[PDB]
């Protein structure tokens, strides 16, 4: 639910 | 008679003491799953990990083991067990200190 | 029957979360003067930033 | 008595 590595993908 | 004067030997010793390293420790969860098939009487290495100097580990293990189907409810007791050991690298390789 | 064991999927997800950037915000005054001549009815752009 | 430079020598 936070800022993931590699940009957002759900 | 006169009184002796001090030597500087203690202040010179103090200038030679290196500062302690600042380590930046942190706490996190290192959960892992492992799945396998095995037979009775063998020592099976199900868990393996590398610990650093100054690590602390607290370990919880969950197990589900299924016995492949028996013919009858056989009368004898049968324990599953798990035992954990620490092994320093210097016990398993003589050059470990010289490598470092 | 037996009880299922957990998956590690949540701890693996947590290791992939990047830390927030540390921004170093500050407050200051950005005062500016502007001088001009103009005529009525026009839209004159006097401020731009 | 602390950690000396050049490693330990008493």
């Amino acid at each position: 639910a936070r800022s993931m590595r590699g940009g957002i993908r759900l | 008679f006169g009184r002796k004067v001090p030597s500087n030997a203690k202040s010179q010793h103090n200038f030679s003491v290196i500062p302690s390293a600042n380590i930046q420790r942190s706490v996190f969860n290192r959960s892992s799953g492992y799945k396998t098939t095995f037979d009775a009487g063998y020592l099976i290495p199900v868990f393996l990990d590398e610990a650093l100097p100054g690590d602390t580990f607290h370990l919880k293990t969950s197990v589900l083991a299924r016995l492949s189907t028996p013919v009858v409810p056989f009368m004898d007791n049968l324990r599953l067990d798990i035992q954990y050991f620490s092994v320093p690298y210097r016990l398993v390789w003589d050059n470990w200190q010289k490598f470092n």
